[PDB]
């Protein structure tokens, strides 16, 4: 069968699989990814939702 | 039934300005793009 | 960004005393300014002319671990307007101004700082706000300010010490009501720099439970600070007030 | 004026050796304004301040921001030695060495800031 | 199975179009478009069959209290040329008293 | 003279077919401040006419 | 929770915290088997 | 000393006592446009910045107050809107911003996709049959 240019090299495939599984991780949990930038605090740049409790209830 | 004569409350309506018509047109365009985006997201979630 | 002159609207948060000001491309968090018309540390503030004296001040989550925890989504922060708050680790009084702006004029914030130049900054901002009293003393020895602190309702603890749980344990044994709320901010790299942070957080929670607290919530405030946690616990009960 | 002063017995030289290691690893900011900007941006893990500074108010203004952000700070007694350890060809009076998520320098950073937190 | 088939086993079969000498009549309806047409017709006939059952099994002496605040569908004789079987609804307008029209005309 | 000073609300209301303001500068006189209710607007009318005279 | 990369717990590094159940404890006394020594010989690491 | 009292005897709250008296929403048409814009702020920044999907049935909250950012004393050269950009509402700022042509382009693509086969198409088919 016809296979992929990604599949002909086992390192480049495991590079692209890690880049997309590190990408799927940001959509579940929250990564740190640097604090405030050099510009300062431009607001919570993607929404603030008030009725959402995201703490592990001990 | 769609009314054919023009009522007095339609005759006495103020002609709206230019800035308010620009805001009205912008709100129309934003609401349509929002409705299309919501329908696409709901179709993708129903497929999943 | 959130430039000066943009129009925002200011709605109440789920918590009491905290508001969220949303507008355009950036929603931000704010508290009602106690002394209007002047910023403490050069923050952006929000003026609304009611149909003058009403101003709101923006609460930086990268600067203050309480606003980081509120944006993380704590279930409660225990400080309603009119509740006494003992702040431990009141370094220079930046977040203490926002806690005092939460608890309002009828509350009181007993801000304990140990260092002296941070004490100068704290005495300046407590000259401005008449409900925060400044206490320049070591938080490891709460016999120094037992004349000053009455039985408070909430303890905030933002000390970065390895003996943090013992400090908070003796301070809450001396100055906390039955069923007393507290929020402790744990920094894993300062508690145990070798151990993983989840194990450090579980060990600190277990030490609080040995020091008679009942922990009820815990969040790792991750997009604002690395390896930090905020643990909410109630002293000597299971419910908060009674 | 500099109360967390480092003492002689192999702590100043451990500090300057870790400083040189971080300067090779490119994880180090030199000079008072760069230390101030690194602490205010919060990336700082530890900050070394010279104590032989002509008038000391510079390395007195840095500990206020360090105490507000709760990062460790410590005074070494020679700005000439601090500049020689960094590799500058100028005397450096303030050095802040930052944090990265993956290194082997961070073990030296952690042991050093444990010793500094015991010094305070 | 699915691994026991080549790519030429997997290759799609294309659809023919309407002939170019006949393209003015519209698109050539294939099974998919026919399924859409049949679904719409079966749905409309199901609604019409339920409406015919409801019009057949109708009590001639029924009395709801909306009949004192609605105008009935009438007949072609009573209504006239403008007779649809639909009950006419209100557009929201109302006959307006003289004091309020005095106020509105002073404003105009 | 009844609605001198209330001209912004006046011309806003006249151009949008709202209801015009009842008084202007005249409101902070003495004699319209004793009334209460609709008698305030009635006394504003009568006082403005007497001011014109 | 932090230190969780897609069902891989990065929080567990030695010294391993091991919770013991009553079934495991009764059977590790029944099999003439020392508890901490066999746990250390299983994990090749210091357990608490 | 001690006077005759004034007798002053003749639903939902007006101001919140726990939130330092935020007044109830005077639901003006400009505030209604602003609130529609706030629930559609994902569409405004066209995919460059996505937002938390908060979708209640009523977008108008009970207590609001339209305010203005004053000033951060640390940043005042580029974190400050100029005089020809400090506008009255939020919708006026969105319209004075760029990418209004981008909104119009996306609207016309949606309009073509929705006029794709509805009734002008059938009028054209009927005319081509009748010719």
């Amino acid at each position: 069968p016809n296979r992929k240019k990604e599949q002909r090299n086992p390192r480049v495939k495991k590079r692209k699989k890690y880049e997309e599984k590190q990408k799927k991780l940001r959509s579940v949990k929250a990564v740190y990814k640097g604090g405030e930038g050099p510009g300062g605090y431009q607001g919570e740049l993607s929404g603030i939702k008030t009725n959402l409790v995201k703490s592990v209830k001990l | 039934k769609p009314q054919k004569k023009e009522t007095y409350m339609q005759k006495r309506a103020v002609v709206v300005g230019r800035e308010e018509r620009k805001l009205r047109d912008l709100m129309q365009k934003l609401t349509t793009i929002r409705k299309e985006k919501i329908a696409k997201r709901k179709a993708k979630k129903e497929a999943q | 960004g959130a430039k000066a002159g943009k129009k925002v609207i200011v709605e109440p948060h789920r918590h009491k005393g905290v508001f969220v000001a949303r507008g355009g491309k950036e929603d931000l968090l704010c508290t009602a300014n106690l002394v209007p018309g002047e910023s403490v540390y050069g923050e952006k503030r929000i003026s609304v002319e009611t149909p003058t004296k009403t101003e709101y001040r923006i609460w930086n989550p990268f600067r203050s671990k309480l606003a980081a925890g509120i944006l993380g989504g704590l279930e409660t922060i225990y400080m309603k307007p009119g509740s006494k708050v003992l702040y431990l680790g009141a370094a220079s009084g930046t977040s203490v101004s926002h806690v005092a702006d939460i608890v309002g004029p009828t509350g009181a914030v007993y801000a304990v700082e140990f260092s002296h130049r941070s004490g100068r900054d704290l005495i300046n901002m407590a000259t401005r706000r008449t409900n925060v009293i400044p206490i320049v003393e070591d938080a490891r020895k709460p016999m120094a300010y037992r004349m000053l602190v009455p039985m408070v309702d909430v303890i905030f603890a933002d000390v970065a010490q390895p003996d943090q749980a013992r400090i908070v344990g003796i301070n809450a044994r001396l100055f906390l009501k039955q069923g007393g709320g507290l929020l402790i901010s744990i920094k894993a790299s300062c508690i145990d720099s070798t151990a993983p942070p989840e194990q450090v957080f579980a060990s600190e929670v277990q030490k609080l439970r040995e020091d008679k607290f009942f922990p009820k919530e815990q969040l790792t405030l991750e997009p604002y600070e690395r390896d930090h946690a905020m643990v909410s616990c109630v002293y000597l009960q299971k419910e908060f007030e009674g | 004026a500099a109360w967390p002063k480092a003492e002689d017995p192999a702590l100043v030289q451990e500090l300057l050796d870790c400083v040189q290691q971080a300067s090779h690893y490119r994880q180090l900011k030199k000079g008072a304004n760069e230390t101030t900007k690194s602490v205010n941006r919060g990336t700082s893990e530890l900050v070394i301040l010279a104590a032989d500074t002509q008038p000391l108010s510079i390395v007195l203004h840095i500990p206020l921001i360090c105490e507000e952000k709760n990062v460790p700070y410590v005074y070494v007694p020679s700005k000439v030695a601090l500049g020689r350890a960094c590799g500058v060809s100028r005397a450096v009076i303030a050095v802040s060495l930052t944090s990265n998520e993956a290194s082997d320098l961070n073990s030296k950073i952690r042991a050093l800031r444990d010793k500094v937190e015991r010094l305070a | 199975m699915s691994s026991l088939r080549h790519a030429i086993q997997r290759r799609a079969h294309k659809e023919r179009a309407q002939p170019l000498e006949r393209q003015r009549l519209g698109i050539l309806e294939k099974k998919k478009d026919y399924r859409l047409r049949a679904r719409d017709y079966k749905k409309k006939q199901a609604v019409l069959k339920s409406l015919r059952q409801k019009a057949a099994e109708r009590n001639e002496d029924e009395f709801y209290f909306g009949m004192m605040s609605r105008k009935g569908p009438g007949s072609a004789l009573t209504r006239g040329k403008g007779f649809t079987g639909t009950v006419d609804g209100d557009r929201g307008n109302k006959a307006l008293s003289v004091e309020t029209v005095r106020l509105l005309k002073t404003q105009d | 003279i009844q609605i001198l000073g209330a001209e912004k609300a006046l011309f806003r209301a006249l151009k949008t077919k709202h209801a015009t303001p009842k008084y202007g500068i005249i409101y902070h006189a003495s004699l319209v401040g004793q009334a209460s209710g609709p008698n305030k607007g009635k006394i504003a009318r009568q006082l403005a006419a007497k001011i014109a005279l | 929770p932090s230190s969780m990369f897609f069902e891989h717990n990065e929080a567990l590094v030695p010294p391993y915290n091991v919770l013991v159940d009553t079934n495991f404890l009764s059977r590790t006394v029944g099999a003439k088997l020392p508890l901490l020594e066999s746990a250390m010989d299983c994990l090749y690491a210091s357990v608490n | 000393e001690l006077s005759v009292r004034v007798p002053q005897l003749p639903g939902p709250p007006d101001t919140l006592s726990d939130w330092y008296n935020i007044p109830r929403t005077n639901l003006t048409p400009e505030l209604k446009r602003d609130l529609q814009l706030l629930r559609m702020r994902d569409v405004v920044a066209m995919g460059k910045q996505f937002f938390k999907k908060d979708n209640r049935k009523d977008f108008v909250p009970e207590y609001c107050q339209v305010g203005t950012i004053i000033a951060g004393a640390t940043d005042g050269v580029s974190g400050r809107l100029t005089r020809k950009e400090r506008k009255r509402t939020i919708v006026e700022e969105v319209l004075s911003s760029d990418s209004v042509s981008k909104y119009k382009r996306k609207y016309h693509e949606i309009q073509e996709h929705k006029k794709s086969g509805r009734k002008g198409y059938y009028k054209k088919l009927m005319a081509a049959r009748k010719r």
